[PDB]
């Protein structure tokens, strides 16, 4: 003798698809009111924001599911193509180039890096040409048989961005929209996926910055506890391992060459930023990391991975394998320029057991093939003055080399090169879930 | 507690206070609305192209068509108006033989909805039923 | 069926007021059971802003009219009701036909070009009568 | 007489006119060649998100009245007596001598007490109800 | 014994109004890879069987020209096929001086000059390169300058002329028009239903039948057949100015055919702007033609005779013709077969007198193909036709036509018809006669002896 | 023991902000001659429109805390771009023109201010060219090579200039701005509001009057009177930054021509893309000039400044002056006419002191510019094609703008200035009536009853 009720109300929830709507700290939007972020991002989010701890709740999560991911994805591809949409075309430029060697005071690392290359250019006025000088560094053009053309000249739609537009990270915030629920979870040492049970509910995330890199991630969050070692599938070597650490390895990278921009105009209202010429003496672009702090920091990521693999595990660490120089190498986009470091100094000691500075060098390149596509490029313009970022590395991305025998020396190199990882070892402890709150169970009482 | 507070708590104590997830589902959307116009300014922002506007748009629409989902089947079975109703449709043990006590306590509503998820669609048509035929008997007595 | 009652007398069709009544914003209940289209439908609304604009409009304006409908029922004491009688008596001026001939001899649509013109002083009667009558309860519970 | 027409007019008073208060709320103006108006810069989602804001406004105001234990009514008693706090003003000199702008200036930061305590002895009575009907 | 107003929510009550219909189709999904336009579109599934709700002792007024759908499938189209075309190959860098010469590639007299071979410095526009290439375009789509010799494209003095995608597939695979919720489509099932007036035997449908989107002029195809008679409908039968829309009640089979064994020139305009000229013709060149099977075709003119002298008295002579002058979209039959763009002469068709006093050959229509496509007779854009690899042959049925009437003065000895139309409303208007759309209106009021208790 | 009470349909409101739709009354399609405020402001207004007067309520209005202004300024900038977005780009343009004075009987007022420009044009085959010649005024053409008769178009190297779609017309039209459903405008009735104050007599409206919207600078035009009295109206009348609008009880008739009678030549410069130039002028060449008329300006300055005696002291001389320096946008009277825009130098007005003591007519001349930087953005520049035939617009001057200068020391004579330039002031006089507040329906109160 029971009756249905219905209750609504009920606190319930299922696991959804949906779409989430940024949101940044509105006190820095003056300061970067030209960021592309701050611009898109305006929405602010709540000065102090509250979140709901959910006592005796355990959720079954999957970093390696999460549809946030994947929105991210979307939503930062979508954001640099609407900041590179209204700025100039470079299609004029695509002319045979008079370059020489610049010779400059330079030092023996950089011979034949940069080349001085004068072209005609299209004025004001349609029917009038001028010569210009600009340099370029030798990954942007490609010799014809002095005359060289850019990478590509006649097979990509070169886009300059905008100068005024700042594409610096800043933290932005997801917000479930009204109807759905984001849980939080907090365990430590949570290994990416599985059972959760220390969960809270927050209607938006922690600050994330969109930060950009391929074989070690910067400006990420620190993982609570010991290093924590993720992957969809440790023991599958075709699975990217995203390592999380918890102490922040400091670096240095540096452009010492004073350039100043050159403006050109190309037509109407259409402006070519060329780099040019370098004042004071030409030295190579480099990064230094502390040497015991980084050591420690391979000790530590070693010690970890020994635990997936045996006591008795010898752990060697090698530089990149092959490929573009876009996955083969470090790169970054800090203080507007694209830099592109050598980590073979970084991923050098066979770890079997158990001041000074390593100095990576850096090559820089303007056309940027961004996303890994194909047919697309940007031209990041020149950056006035010498450049000098500070960055943590937070997270490293490796693969551990595909050894068919015993393999007991475990080789684990950088590999990586797909954002959606990079976004997703910020992006882990989230779920989007659906509120249900319509729900049926049965009581004595019937309707009277 | 909370907008899901009670989401661990048990059937029993979490029936209490359910105000808080039934007045969020709107309060949230016309929060959302508030901050979004005249707090930022920045609508040309949003403007900038037409597909974050139709999206964020299309998200709204689709809250309110959730919400009034809700609201016509609570009405469609003489709900409308209120949080907790109770019914002509008894429970059958085909679909959870469990007593009052076994459910009411030490279990909670997400387990509860895991348990009968087969039978949610046959309970909403026996609920349509009832509420047909007691319509039908009001009619009637007019 | 839906609208099956259409050619019948007003007496007879009185019995098929539920499956009519329900069917206003089926959609409410139906798009959400097509699970809102499948996800490639609502990819092509976005991609294309025109048809997404244009669906977008029809949703919201089937909504509008369901709820101005349900606010009509509210305002007159009559909400979630099918049929309920009111405190308003029947002029002379809107139709002084005997009731045999109303509820029988006369479909729907007949009945309703015949009243076409009186339609807001009905409903303007309506509210006043239920103003009149929620004043009388709270003069009564505060008695 | 006709919208807000009682705007000035004291408490007692303008309590006639809620009918029509509460019917312009949700007609609009609103209800002309479309072809220049899908224009998504301008007479496009910005319209049509003025015509989703009001809908919403008038949701969140039902569900309110829904939730609060007074559905479909447009004047309705409760069961949260009126505490001194709020005000010590006296029914004579709140429903004559002055408007209902005043008022809600007046009592404007009570709102959202007076609101929570609604919820609760709206839940109360439901709960009491299960238990009575159960019995 | 006093009567009291009732209010009733749930009245079968409409009204005819016009409103914002949403596309459906049937879910195959795999037919054509969700490429085809019309599969991206209406791509609601319409799994669940018609209602057909039938209304006894319902009679309802119906007028298929003033009907709210027509205009609205034909903005529908238009806006459809504009969204489709505009992500595609810019070609204004193909609109320079192009020099060409005849093909003389074993041409028959058919096509003697019918194809001519352009030469042109192609450049991307975006650097200082200059590449000469060749592709044979047709006489129609290419005009002389110069009044060997230089030509241009008949588009570069009107209007910038957009390559078509080739993944985009314009095939008209059938669609159904479903009304929003809070309306209903009633459709007409009257046999003979002759386009306007009362309809008695009415039923309910929340969506059409399936509709091919056909686009055609002066011969419908792949219609919906007549109920066992020729049906015969004219907003105003004896003002001649109107198109008579004809309907057959049994179908009329074309084969229609392009013999030459073409191929494509890909050449590339810029960063993935890939432009498709039309490379050299494999074998002999023949002209492209369509076969109407001649019996069937004298039965079925000989039918829509009779039905004519049912409407112009059965003692006229009634004369068919061929149509008169105009342009190239509304003087032949125009269509859109396995992706090219046929025009064909009709004169072969509607050539015959019929006086009142009471084999395996076939009609041979000459057909001529044109690559630039003004569509829907608008100015201001223009499509390029890619070239098709390989023989086309097209199957379709002739399910009606369109006929408009050159009066005989006063007296009116002799009525002369000619094939017509090109208002593309016309072709939709030949499906959507039966239906209308209409507006439910629950709410309702009414007297009766009851007292409201309080 | 009193008890709470809910009521939904409170007559109450709250200030509020959301965006309003536009409504126009009966434009049917005689006014819609493609116009940009007939064609895209579709919604009808009601043919009797409603207006509900609030006895014995009283309100705060700000008409420079009015959000309304800043929605029809944006409305207004959108229009304009979706107006001017598929119109023909004119980037051929850009080229070393060859330019000649223009002597074909022409007077000494207008020598050297029309130049005749040959220059290389593309055709609709970008392998073949075309040597055309069109007339352009001095400031729309730029001198470079000085180191003599090359000239460029003025916005060569700022912007990319568009052309204005022919059979477009932006000639103003009433504009009706109402409220969403939800919201309501309040109108302020009270004789003499200087804009600031609290306002009785007030109603309710679901629309604004007839609102023209005319783009014009240090003088409003086709504007609404006030009422018995001139009134002066300032954010803060002692900031000497900010402007002070005055309201004109009295319309002052001026009559604006361009009495030349130019014709307008069509060439292709792509594929179905037009471009078109004025060609020649039929008649003889004299200066555009609009006419005011002298004692009618006369009676309105002297109320101009008897009400302004009254903000600065009866005994204060009140001293007029022509527009500082500054770019035509700013420092003459620019407006729209016919189609073509003007550039009127006003000094001949503003140039009477007052120390409190028939049938001439105040010949302004003005110039025409075509390439026109509209809305104070360098971004882009519309390009107002030649109209056919000799334009007058005879038009009500119904405002002024002045810009009282700094006065510190020797503050006896104080000088005012026409200035402006910020075109949210040409609506600021429009709109300073009415006010948008959302409804706030529900509320709360005690009585006497109790819940069984
Ligand atoms: C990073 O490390 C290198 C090496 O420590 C620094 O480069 C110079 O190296 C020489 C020795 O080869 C030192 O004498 C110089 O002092 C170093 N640079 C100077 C003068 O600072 C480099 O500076 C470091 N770069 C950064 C920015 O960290
Ligand atoms: C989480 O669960 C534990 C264990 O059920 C709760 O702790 C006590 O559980 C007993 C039942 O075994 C109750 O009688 C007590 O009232 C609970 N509380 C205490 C302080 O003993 C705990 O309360 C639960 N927490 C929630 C639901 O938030
Ligand atoms: C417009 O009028 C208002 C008042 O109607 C003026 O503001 C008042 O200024 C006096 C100064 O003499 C103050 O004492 C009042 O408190 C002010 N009241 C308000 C409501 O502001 C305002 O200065 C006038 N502005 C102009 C330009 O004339
Ligand atoms: C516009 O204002 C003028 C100025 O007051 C009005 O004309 C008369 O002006 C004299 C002084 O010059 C005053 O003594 C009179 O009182 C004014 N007339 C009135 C009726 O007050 C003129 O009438 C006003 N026009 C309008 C339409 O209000
Ligand atoms: C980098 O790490 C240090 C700890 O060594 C911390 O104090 C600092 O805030 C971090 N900065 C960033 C940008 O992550
Ligand atoms: C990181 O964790 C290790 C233990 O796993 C601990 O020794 C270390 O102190 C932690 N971080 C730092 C640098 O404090
Ligand atoms: C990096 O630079 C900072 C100053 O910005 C300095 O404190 C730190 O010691 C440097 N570390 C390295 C490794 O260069
Ligand atoms: C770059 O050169 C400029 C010349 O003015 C000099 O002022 C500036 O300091 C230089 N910057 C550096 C750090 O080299
Ligand atoms: C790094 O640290 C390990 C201890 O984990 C030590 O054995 C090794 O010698 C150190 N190497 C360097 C070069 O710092
Ligand atoms: C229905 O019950 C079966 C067990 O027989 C289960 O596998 C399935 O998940 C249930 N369906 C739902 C929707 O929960
Ligand atoms: C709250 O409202 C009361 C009564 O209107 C008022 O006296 C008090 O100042 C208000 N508090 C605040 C912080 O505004
Ligand atoms: C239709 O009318 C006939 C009488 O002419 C009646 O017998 C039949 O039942 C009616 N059918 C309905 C209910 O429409
Ligand atoms: C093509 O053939 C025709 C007819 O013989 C001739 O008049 C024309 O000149 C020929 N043109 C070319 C380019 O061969
Ligand atoms: C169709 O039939 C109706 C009968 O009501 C008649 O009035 C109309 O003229 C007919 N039209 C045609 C084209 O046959
Ligand atoms: C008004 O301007 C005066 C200067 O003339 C300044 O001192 C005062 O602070 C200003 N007040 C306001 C309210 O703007």
């Amino acid at each position: 003798n029971l009756w249905v009720t219905v209750y609504y109300g009920v606190p319930v929830w299922k696991d959804a698809e949906t779409t989430l709507f940024c949101a940044s700290d509105a006190k820095a939007y003056e300061t970067k009111k030209h960021n592309v972020w701050a611009t898109h991002c305006c929405v602010p989010t709540d000065p102090n924001p509250q979140e709901i701890h959910l006592e005796n709740v355990t959720e079954e999560f999957n970093m390696w599911k999460n549809n946030m991911v994947e929105q991210m994805h979307t939503d930062i591809i979508s954001l640099w193509d609407q900041s590179l949409k209204p700025c100039v075309k470079l299609t004029p430029l695509c002319v045979t180039l008079q370059c020489t060697n610049v010779t400059n005071n330079i030092t023996d690392d950089m011979r034949g890096e940069l080349k001085n290359c004068s072209f005609n250019m299209t004025t004001e006025l349609r029917d009038k040409k001028q010569k210009v000088y600009s340099l370029f560094y030798r990954l942007d053009v490609v010799q014809i048989n002095k005359e060289y053309r850019l990478i590509n000249c006649n097979t990509s739609a070169i886009t300059q961005a905008c100068p005024k537009v700042s594409f610096e990270p800043i933290p932005i915030h997801y917000c479930a929209p009204a109807g759905f629920a984001i849980l939080k979870c907090k365990d430590k040492k949570f290994n990416g996926t599985g059972p959760c049970t220390n969960v809270s509910t927050v209607q938006c995330t922690h600050g994330i910055k969109p930060v950009v890199s391929t074989q070690l991630l910067l400006n990420g969050s620190l993982a609570e506890e010991e290093v924590i070692i993720r992957s969809e599938n440790i023991t599958n070597n075709a699975k990217n391992i995203l390592v999380q650490l918890n102490e922040s390895v400091q670096i240095n990278c540096t452009r010492p060459n004073n350039n100043t921009r050159k403006s050109i105009r190309i037509g109407p209202g259409q402006w070519f930023y060329a780099t040019g010429d370098i004042i004071g003496d030409i030295r190579q672009a480099h990064c230094n990391v502390s040497k015991a702090t980084w050591n420690e920091t391979l000790g530590k990521v070693v010690k970890q991975l020994r635990k997936h693999f045996g006591n008795n595990t010898i752990i060697r660490f090698a530089n990149s394998s092959g490929g573009d120089l876009e996955v083969t190498t470090h790169s970054f986009n800090c203080g507007g320029e694209f830099f592109y470091c050598n980590t073979s100094g970084l991923f050098n000691s066979t770890w079997i057991s158990n001041n000074d500075s390593i100095t990576l060098p850096c090559r820089i390149k303007q056309i940027i093939n961004m996303w890994q596509r194909i047919g697309q490029a940007m031209y990041a313009p020149p950056i006035q003055g010498v450049i000098r970022c500070v960055s943590n590395i937070t997270g490293l991305i490796l693969t551990r080399d595909g050894g068919s025998t015993n393999s007991t020396t475990e080789t684990f190199r950088p590999g990586g090169g797909d954002m959606r990882d990079n976004w997703r070892s910020e992006l882990y402890k989230y779920k989007v879930v659906k509120i249900e709150p319509l729900g049926v169970a049965p009581t004595r009482c019937k309707r009277r | 507690l909370g907008f899901l507070g009670a989401a661990g708590s048990t059937m029993g104590a979490a029936s209490m206070t359910l105000t808080v997830q039934a007045r969020n589902l709107l309060s949230g959307i016309v929060q959302q609305q508030s901050n979004l116009l005249r707090a930022p300014e920045c609508q040309q922002h949003l403007l900038k192209l037409t597909v974050w506007g139709i999206k964020q748009l299309q998200a709204r629409v689709l809250a309110v068509e959730r919400y009034l989902r809700d609201q016509q089947l609570l009405g469609i079975w003489g709900c409308s108006g209120k949080l907790i109703c109770c019914t002509n449709v008894p429970w059958n043990s085909t679909w959870s033989n469990r007593n009052l006590s076994e459910i009411w306590d030490n279990m909670t509503w997400l387990q509860w909805d895991k348990e009968i998820s087969n039978y949610t669609q046959i309970i909403y048509g026996l609920l349509e039923e009832s509420q047909n035929q007691q319509e039908k008997n009001e009619q009637d007595l007019l």
